[PDB]
């Protein structure tokens, strides 16, 4: 059901998994699209995020507890 | 100045922008990020005051509770809303540019520039007449 | 476009601030502001590369990026070439006995400082950032000086370690303290301040009229122990040997007493 | 030998010979105790463990090597005396706990283990290790772990310990940070493994040198080195390498007895058996305070002070055998002289009750100090203060002054602590003037506010690139004193650090307060404290100060009961009767003071009204001195109004009866507007009702309108404020203007109060709920005056003194023509009022203080500030402060 | 070893061999890095990694979760411990020098086992849980070796009376084993054991290692000369080891079981819809705890009385804690019904309360380790009731009635302050000094007997291991013999030596012997001896 929600979403998903099963699943599903790993704690994250909006590259951001308002 | 209290997504920002677009006022949105600091907020306040006081352009200041990070932003805006102008924003070259643009606005409107104090009073009157702030927050 | 115009104006009107250093040259002041501006411009140009309207200005932006990088590639070295030199300066002119202890590195530092002063004189005649960057081979000489300063600093640290090994009690005093001790060996007045850090109770040395023989030791409370056989600094001028003689004679005098 | 030494210590001896005498007495007492019982219990064999357990010294002068001449043996452990010069160190009394510590430590060293004497702080673990090390003539290094820790130094320190062969003791290993603890434990483990391999049974004949891996290099480990880890558990690495020891309960009774015997007391046992339980009681029965210290070190200091007092008494009696002295009286005199100055007013009766319980029927007589008392009385008379002896009014304050003088003699680095409103500044000012007049030595005081400026500006800064050192405030002051180009020496220089104390700006001062008296600047220069310089800390609460700073400073505690209200009233009346507010003005002031004297009595109207107002609810914490200062300023304005009325009527001026009526009613008006003048309407009405109940002066006869709504006219009758409110007609386009103010009862009342409190340049704050009209009314009243230039400063959450400095640079100028630099407004004849609204907004730092608030307090109380550019004292002229803020609960 | 282990694990996961890392608890960060490195795929299936370590909290949680844990504990018993000690010591060390050495080692081993087996009965038997690990045994063995070599130069058999018994006793009492002992009363027990075992009588055939075991049986000393005889005697020990082997009363085992049972319940309580039961529990606590007591103190007159000031402080502290607990429980009641908002602090108390752990903000006085919340609130209620009686007595008559009050020490927050105040009052009366007053204890039968001058009444004192009849102590099997009414009399010291028929019993505060209040000099029956009182853990307890 969670994979179904990830496939059919209108608002960008927020994955909450104590383990890394969902994270690794979303990588292995999106390797052909070159999913990029980032985090809100990373200083270069914004730059990476900028690139994600240019070449149509999916982007993963971890540690959403320290949410970046620039993503609004 | 208007404060909009309610749950997020209720349409406060959208309705405010809709009314501002209908009434002709421009909309100014502060673009905040993780690296946002007090000096950036001061520069945004300077820009909006310059566009609202020196020029007769009317501006609807869009702010949300998210855009406020520290108490300095809130205190600067409290001064702006209550007194109509922030005394410490313009310093040095910024003050000189303010006076030059105020003289330009006075001669455009048909007023005599006179001294710095009268020009600043005219700028404050223009700001309180040509600047409106809407603050959106959750209860 | 106006962003590139701002970059052009800023970097064509930017001047390197210079402040006098002991009436010897003028060192660059304001590294923090210059590095902040360089980082801001580099990040802004990197995002400008990411902007969609960038292909129109692409080539121009690229040029500035290169210039910016070159500026960066200069100044990160330059401050280093300054700092170490200043440090070395504080070691190589505040003392007169460093020359005898470290002659080869003294000559190398004099040769390095001649070129460094010449480069500073050249910079002072044209403090503009673009003018400074365009001088023939600034980065080459700067990196040569940086490597030379690193090598001579390593040699000085090795000599300090050798001095500590010769007299193990020097391990208690600091590196700057040991530099002061070895550099100011001739004037014993500067040694007495640190003498309470090596020995258990010794706080000063009772010397002769000409400070040539160490007659005895003196504690902090004023108690004085007179050596049975006085030790002479003229016969043993190097710091380690005569300090070891002082310690051994102190033990012998305590035993006889 | 003990009798000879005890006879010798009773006479006058040089300090070095005195230290040698007491060391000899201590060791001979230990030898007497060992031989008398531990060897005389039917012991006849030299190999019996009853004698092998004691530390035996064997001297063989025939040995050629110096290190092999003397051998120190305890049980099966044998050590060689290192013959290191120790100078004159403090000797430890050989208590049975110390004997067991020596035995355990020597057993651990013989087995090539380390020592870990764990135990509660203050039991002498580190001192025991140091004494053992000094007994064997080995250099002992103590590494305190109270954030004064550094790997870059201690790696090479460990290398040096392994090389030369010295001892290393850690003050408290658990104080270490986890990473720091683990890494230093790794180093200690390597060193201790090398030490253990130094005693391999198969490799006892060490041919290849036993070395350890220190600083990533091979370091030879001397067999005589040792590492002691004093604790209060051990890391898992060092559990199998270190022998522990429980140093839990020191033998305080034996220590005190031996020290008192060494001091010359002939009744040492009884005195110790009294003084140890007494100190336990003081630690328990007395209240808990940060600056209280009843540990073993304090007991030792008290005992040596008692010995000094007994010797001084012996000398005094001799110049006018002698064993009939009251030793108990001397002991309690020393105890009181050491403890009472730092005792809160609550604990003094408790301390004296404890002394009576332990020392029954033995009383304390304080020093007369009449020579200083005469000069104190003269200075207080010329300074409009109140002086009294003992039970008289001002007795506690003058006794605090005398205690401050005693601690001035005893040591440098004083600390005057006490709640705000006590006689702290006046005490040391009067003491300085009295010392100047008595000893003939001019006294100069430098009052420095530390929190007003940054630490870099306080001490000085080194240029990051130029490596050029520019000295700060304290550094410049000390350098000027030391150089003495004008001759700063031969003058009593007092560097008073008025303000708050936190562990940040006192770091460099720690090396000055202690016996070092040595300020170590970052550039390398070392400034030596001259004997005529005392560093005073005038603080308020002593709440954010580390124990290191407090323990290094003699302390006098100024409780609020020291400065009674009668003293404040007497000072106010004396200043009114002497100081002219502007001869006819002085005559008016004298008449007014004569009129209001009956109300300023012990149980007069003002005292009862203050007591009742303390019960009311105020928006800000009611302080006695704020209240009294507001009342005094209002009375001064009443005298000014009388003078103005006399000026307006050159013929038939104010008569005695009209002045009496006016002053009597204005006193109640000022009491109402100053007492509970910062409270709600209900509290003002309650205080007015209480005043009406207790006073006899005529009051507004109307029973419906509160007294707060009335005012005192110059004719001497109560007139409603509503009569003074005009009806204003404002233009159509000015309706609800941002600046227009319509006069009303509150507006006119606050304007009158504003003018009253600004005539004396007293800063004032308008507190109230948002929208109540504080900023508008304050601005309108300030701009109404023609000679006043108003500058508005909004205090944000990040306000710093730099904003005030920028405002001064923009609006004011520095003029060097007067005696000192004077900061004055550019416009002539204009008083610059810095209306700082939202005055309470600036954030408190980590230690509960606001830098800008302390800055304004310094420039208001003292009248000037120190310019960080050239470390000079500029004096404010024609500069005034006014504030406004929301309630602190918001 | 880090690089060696990394290389070893690499080659072992390549080839397929096994790698052991011993004592990995000393490298927590390295353990975390090892967990991260091992998380990758391991090519070989025959490879095994073992991490032998000690149970310490420094180990990473991730490594514990990612592997299979195996807990190993030593078997209980004197016989097993002595077998382990004899196996650890090499045969060469024991069979060397004078043959007496072997016997000495046996004694040492026995001694070690005793002082280790008494550790399981932690409160009664050793007060605290000392380490007494292998290192102490190695140090004791080294001391024995060195001193026997020193005294007996030749290999010939040294006479048993020529053995340095004093040296061994003093070095294993002051140093080594007694190094970690802090309180005096455990040092007394250790000295008793050392003087009983390490003596010249141990080499005779009639020596008794343990007496009165199981009533009449005694552990006779083996008659051997070599190590083989002693190890065979150890292997012949009966399985029926009662605590009397350690000198402890036989009931101590029972006591231990009781504690263990309670522990189990607590653990079950620690591992258990909650709003209703929390609400009813909190409401029952409000009904149980007294509502409010007011400070009726600070009288200017009679302030000189020490009991006055001490009871003022006690009343203030008790009232403060009472108000705190009452307000917090009312807040819990409100949040259970959803009538108020829940904050972080309230989250802390509710989480602590549901599991059965007392709130740290509630513990303002000395508290027995791991006391369950209901016990805490019942004890608190008793304390407030006693304080209310104190306040009522003070109000009715003044500070004079404050003296004639049978205050229980356990109820007071600081009983030591009460003892000090009693001493000060007895000094103030008759005008004595505190140094000249000594405490004399008289256990009277009447709970409200007359208090004569210096005599002060105390209730609730519980004597463990002995019964007091007519102030004379007698050993008993039953535990916690309550004392009817303790009269503490501060009498002027006569400067005399206490007779050998008295014992200095500690008076601890709670059943966990962690806080010492004072000591009592009690006369014993003529049949018993003070050493039996010392080694059986007889003590007085306030609660
Ligand atoms: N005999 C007296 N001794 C001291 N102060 C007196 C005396 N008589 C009257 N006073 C008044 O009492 C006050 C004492 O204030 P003082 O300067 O000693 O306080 P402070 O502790 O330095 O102040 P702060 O509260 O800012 O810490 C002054 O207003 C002074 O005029
Ligand atoms: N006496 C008065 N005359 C004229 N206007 C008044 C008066 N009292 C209140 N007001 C009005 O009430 C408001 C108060 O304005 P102002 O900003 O001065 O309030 P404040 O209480 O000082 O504010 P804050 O607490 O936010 O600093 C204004 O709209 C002002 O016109
Ligand atoms: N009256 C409305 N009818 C339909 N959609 C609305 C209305 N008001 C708001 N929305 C939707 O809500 C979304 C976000 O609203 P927004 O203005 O961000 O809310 P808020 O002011 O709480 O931030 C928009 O995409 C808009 O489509
Ligand atoms: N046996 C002793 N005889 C005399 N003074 C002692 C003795 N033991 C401790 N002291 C005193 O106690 C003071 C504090 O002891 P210290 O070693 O600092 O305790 P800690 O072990 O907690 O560091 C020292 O100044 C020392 O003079
Ligand atoms: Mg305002």
């Amino acid at each position: 059901e969670n994979a179904i929600m990830l496939k059919r979403f209108n608002r960008y998903p927020l994955i909450i998994d104590p383990s890394g099963q969902a994270t690794e699943f979303i990588m292995n599903e999106y390797k052909d699209r070159k999913i990029t790993r980032t985090s809100f704690l990373d200083d270069a994250f914004r730059k990476n995020l900028e690139s994600a909006l240019r070449f149509g590259n999916p982007l993963l951001v971890q540690d959403v507890e320290s949410y970046d308002p620039v993503l609004n | 100045h208007l404060l909009l209290i309610g749950v997020s997504g209720a349409g406060k920002t959208t309705l405010s922008r809709f009314v501002a677009w209908m009434n002709g006022l421009s909309v100014y949105q502060i673009k905040v990020h993780r690296k946002y600091t007090g000096e950036d907020f001061d520069e945004d306040l300077r820009t909006v005051l310059r566009r609202s006081g020196c020029k007769n352009e009317k501006i609807a200041f869009i702010m949300d509770e998210s855009n406020v990070l520290d108490s300095g932003f809130l205190e600067r805006m409290n001064t702006l809303l209550a007194n109509g102008e922030v005394p410490g924003l313009f310093e040095g070259d910024e003050y000189a540019t303010l006076m030059t643009q105020c003289k330009e606005g006075a001669q455009k409107e048909g007023l005599m520039l006179d001294s710095h104090e009268e020009l600043y009073k005219w700028f404050t009157s223009q700001v309180i007449r040509n600047l409106h702030v809407v603050f959106t927050m959750n209860p | 476009e106006e962003f590139l115009k701002q970059i052009r104006e800023v970097w064509n009107t930017y001047e390197l601030d210079l402040v006098n250093y002991q009436n010897k040259c003028r060192l660059i002041r304001g590294w923090d502001d210059l590095f902040n501006k360089v980082k801001e411009h580099i990040n802004s140009v990197s995002a400008m590369k990411l902007s969609p309207y960038y292909k129109v200005f692409e080539e121009d932006a690229l040029s500035w990026e290169d210039k910016l990088n070159r500026i960066m590639a200069l100044f990160d070295v330059w401050i280093d070439v300054q700092r170490r030199w200043v440090y070395l300066e504080g070691i190589f002119t505040g003392s007169a006995d460093i020359k005898h202890l470290l002659p080869v590195e003294t000559q190398r530092f004099q040769s390095i400082s001649t070129e460094f002063l010449a480069l500073m004189k050249k910079v002072s005649k044209s403090p503009l950032v673009m003018d400074v960057l365009n001088i023939q081979g600034v980065q080459r000489s700067l990196e040569r000086l940086a490597d030379l300063l690193g090598k001579i600093q390593k040699a000085l640290g090795e000599y300090l370690e050798r001095e500590r090994s010769s007299f193990p009690r020097f391990y208690f005093v600091g590196d700057e303290d040991l530099l002061e001790i070895i550099g100011n060996s001739k004037n014993v007045a500067k040694l007495q301040k640190h003498f309470k850090k090596m020995f258990a109770g010794v706080s000063s040395i009772i010397l002769n009229e000409d400070n040539s023989v160490v007659l005895g030791i003196s504690s902090r409370e004023g108690e004085e122990v007179m050596f049975k056989t006085p030790v002479s600094i003229t016969e043993h001028p190097k710091i380690n040997e005569w300090l070891t003689l002082v310690e051994k004679e102190m033990r012998v005098t305590l035993a006889k007493l | 030998t003990l009798n000879v030494l005890a006879d010798s210590v009773l006479m006058e001896q040089p300090p070095l010979r005195r230290r040698k005498l007491e060391h000899l007495i201590t060791e001979l007492v230990h030898q007497r105790d060992v031989t008398r019982s531990l060897i005389k219990s039917k012991i006849d064999n030299a190999k019996s463990f009853e004698w092998l357990s004691q530390m035996r010294f064997y001297f063989d002068p025939k040995q050629t090597d110096v290190l092999q001449q003397l051998s120190i043996q305890m049980a099966n452990a044998k050590f060689n005396y290192g013959f290191e010069y120790l100078g004159v160190q403090d000797k430890l009394v050989q208590t049975p706990l110390t004997d067991r510590c020596y035995l355990t430590m020597t057993q651990a060293l013989e087995a090539r283990l380390g020592g870990s004497p764990f135990g509660p702080a203050g039991t002498g673990k580190t001192e025991s290790v140091k004494a053992l090390g000094h007994q064997l003539g080995r250099f002992v290094l103590v590494f305190n772990c109270d954030e004064t820790f550094d790997f870059q130094a201690m790696g090479r320190i460990f290398v040096g310990l392994c090389q030369v062969g010295a001892w290393g003791c850690f003050d408290e290993f658990n104080r270490l940070e986890e990473r720091m603890l683990s890494a230093v434990s790794q180093q200690v483990q390597c060193i201790q493994e090398a030490l253990r391999e130094h005693s391999n049974p198969n490799y006892d004949k060490t041919s290849a040198p036993i070395t350890c891996e220190l600083l990533n290099k091979q370091v030879k480990v001397s067999p005589d080195m040792a590492i002691f880890i004093t604790m209060n558990n051990l890391p898992d690495n060092l559990k199998k390498l270190f022998r522990s020891l429980a140093m839990t309960k020191p033998d305080r009774q034996l220590i005190a007895q031996v020290m008192l015997y060494s001091q010359g007391f002939r009744t040492a046992e009884v005195l110790a058996n009294k003084i140890v339980p007494f100190f336990k009681l003081c630690d328990e029965q007395l209240s808990s305070q940060s600056h209280y210290d009843f540990g073993l070190r304090a007991l030792k200091s008290v005992l040596v002070s008692a010995g000094n007092v007994k010797r001084e008494r012996i000398q005094k009696i001799k110049r006018e055998i002698a064993e009939n002295l009251p030793e108990q009286e001397i002991l309690i005199q020393s105890v009181c002289e050491t403890m009472v100055p730092k005792l809160v007013a609550e604990d003094i009766p408790l301390l004296f009750s404890l002394l009576s319980d332990v020392f029954p029927g033995v009383q304390y007589h304080r020093g007369e100090m009449t020579a200083l008392r005469e000069e104190l009385k003269k200075v207080c008379q010329e300074m409009y203060l109140t002086y009294g002896d003992g039970e008289e009014v001002g007795g506690m304050w003058v006794e605090k002054v005398l205690q401050l003088y005693q601690i001035t003699q005893i040591n440098h680095g004083l600390m005057m602590v006490g709640p705000s409103g006590s006689g702290k500044s006046m005490a040391w000012r009067v003491l300085l003037k009295a010392l100047e007049r008595l000893e003939g030595v001019e006294g100069v005081a430098h009052i420095i506010d530390p929190k007003a400026i940054s630490k870099d500006h306080l001490y000085g800064t080194l240029d990051p690139n130029t490596r050029e050192w520019t000295d700060g405030l304290f550094t410049h002051v000390l350098r000027k004193i030391i150089d003495s180009v004008r001759g700063e020496l031969q003058k009593r220089q007092w560097i008073v650090f008025d303000g708050d104390v936190d562990p940040e700006w006192v770091e460099n001062l720690n090396s000055v307060l202690d016996d070092n008296k040595l300020l170590t600047l970052p550039n390398g220069e070392r400034l030596s404290l001259p004997p005529n310089v005392r560093i005073m800390f005038e603080v308020q609460d002593l709440k954010y100060a580390t124990l290191a700073t407090v323990s290094r400073c003699g302390m006098v505690w100024f409780s609020e009961d020291v400065l009674s209200t009668d003293m404040i009233f007497n000072n106010f009346l004396a200043r009114l009767r002497s100081i002219p507010l502007d001869s006819p003005m002085l005559q008016i002031q004298r008449d007014a003071a004569t009129i209001m004297q009956p109300y300023f009595t012990s149980n007069g109207l003002v005292t009862k009204a203050l007591e009742h107002a303390f019960q009311l609810e105020h928006i800000m914490d009611l302080t006695r001195l704020r209240c009294l200062g507001s009342l005094f300023s209002m009375l001064h304005q009443a005298c000014r109004n009388v003078a103005q009325y006399n000026a307006n009527h050159p013929d038939f001026p104010m008569q005695i009866e009209q002045l009496e009526r006016y002053i009597q009613r204005y006193l109640v008006y000022a009491i109402l507007w100053s007492l509970s003048g910062d409270s709600r309407l209900k509290m003002r009405a309650e205080l007015g009702e209480y005043i009406r109940r207790i006073t006899t002066v005529p009051l507004p006869t109307a029973p419906n309108i509160p007294i707060i709504d009335y005012e005192v006219s110059i004719s001497g009758e109560w007139s409603p404020w509503q009569a003074k409110v005009p009806q204003i007609e404002v233009e159509t386009h000015k309706v609800a203007a941002p600046d227009v103010v319509v006069p009303t009862l509150d507006t006119v009342r606050h304007e009158a109060l504003l003018y009253t409190w600004l005539a004396e340049h007293k800063p004032l704050v308008l507190c109230g709920p948002p929208g109540s009209g504080k900023t508008m009314t304050l601005f309108s009243a300030l701009r109404a005056l023609p000679d006043m230039e108003v500058v508005g400063l909004n205090f944000s959450s990040a306000t710093t003194p730099e904003l005030l400095l920028k405002t001064f640079d923009h609006y004011c100028e520095y003029r060097r023509t007067p005696n000192g630099v004077v900061l004055a407004p550019v416009q002539l004849g204009k008083w610059l009022v810095l209306f700082c609204d939202e005055i309470n907004l600036p954030d408190m730092d980590k230690y509960g203080t606001q830098r800008v608030i302390s800055f304004i307090r310094q420039m208001v109380e003292h009248g000037g500030f120190y310019r960080t550019s050239d470390q000079t004292w500029v004096k404010l002229e024609r500069i005034q402060f006014v504030g406004a803020c929301n309630p602190p609960t918001d | 070893g880090f690089n060696q282990a990394d290389k070893a694990i690499n080659t072992a996961v390549k080839s397929g061999r096994w790698v052991m890392l011993k004592n990995v608890h000393l490298a927590p960060g390295w353990l975390m890095q090892l967990e991260k490195k091992l998380h990758s795929l391991q090519p070989h299936a025959c490879f095994r990694l073992f991490l032998t370590m000690e149970i310490n909290p420094k180990v990473p949680v991730n490594l514990l979760r990612a592997g299979r844990i195996f807990v190993f504990e030593p078997p209980p018993g004197v016989k097993a411990n002595m077998l382990r000690t004899f196996s650890s010591i090499p045969v060469s060390r024991i069979c060397k020098s004078p043959n007496e050495r072997a016997r000495l080692y046996f004694l040492l081993a026995w001694f070690h086992a005793i002082i280790q087996e008494r550790l399981r009965y932690a409160p009664l038997g050793w007060s605290k849980k000392y380490e007494f690990g292998e290192s102490d045994l190695r140090s004791a063995c080294d001391t024995v070796d060195t001193w026997l070599d020193d005294t007996a130069k030749g290999r010939q058999n040294i006479s048993p009376d020529k053995i340095p018994w004093s040296a061994l006793k003093t070095l294993m009492a002051q140093s080594i084993y007694g190094g970690r002992v802090d309180n005096e009363f455990d040092q007394r027990l250790l000295n008793t054991f050392l003087e009983r075992l390490f003596t010249t009588r141990s080499f005779d055939s009639e020596f008794k290692l343990a007496c009165k075991v199981d009533g009449h049986k005694d552990i006779q000393m083996p008659d051997g000369i070599r190590r083989e005889e002693f190890v065979q005697w150890v292997e012949l020990l009966p399985d029926t080891q009662t605590p009397s082997w350690l000198g402890l009363p036989n009931n101590a085992e029972r006591v231990l079981l009781t504690t263990q049972g309670v522990d189990m319940i607590s653990k079950m309580l620690k591992m258990q819809a909650w709003m209703r039961t929390l609400h009813t529990t909190a409401s029952n606590w409000l009904h149980l705890i007294p509502q409010t007591l007011s400070h009726l103190k600070r009288t200017v007159e009679n302030i000189k009385d020490p009991l006055f000031r001490f009871f003022e402080r006690e009343v203030k502290m008790g009232a403060k804690l009472l108000q705190d607990v009452r307000q917090d429980l009312a807040d819990v009641v409100q949040v259970c019904e959803g009538k108020k908002k829940q904050t972080n602090y309230l989250r802390t108390l509710i989480n602590e309360l549901v599991k059965g752990i007392l709130p740290r903000s509630w513990s303002h006085y000395t508290v027995p380790a791991g006391m369950t919340v209901i016990q805490w609130v019942s004890d608190f209620s008793e304390r407030i009731k006693q304080l209310q009686n104190i306040s009522l007595a003070a109000a009715s008559g003044g500070a004079k009635e404050l003296k004639n009050i049978h205050v229980c020490l356990g109820g007071l927050f600081v009983p030591e302050a009460y003892i000090t105040a009693t001493r000060q009052y007895v000094a103030q009366a008759n005008s004595w000094s505190l140094e000249e007053l000594c405490l004399e204890v008289n256990v009277t039968t009447s709970q409200g007997a007359t208090l004569d001058a210096c005599s002060f009444g105390v209730t609730g004192l519980k004597l463990q291991g002995a019964t007091c009849n007519n102030n004379k102590l007698s050993l008993s099997n039953a535990i916690s013999t309550a004392l009817p009414l303790t009269q503490l009399r501060w009498v002027k010291q006569t400067n005399t030596e206490k007779k050998a028929s008295v014992v200095t019993l500690p008076v601890y505060l709670n059943f966990t012997r962690a806080d010492l209040i004072f000591t009592v000099d009690f006369e014993i029956a003529t049949k018993e001896d003070p050493r039996s009182f010392y080694e059986r853990g007889v003590a007085v307890l306030c609660t």
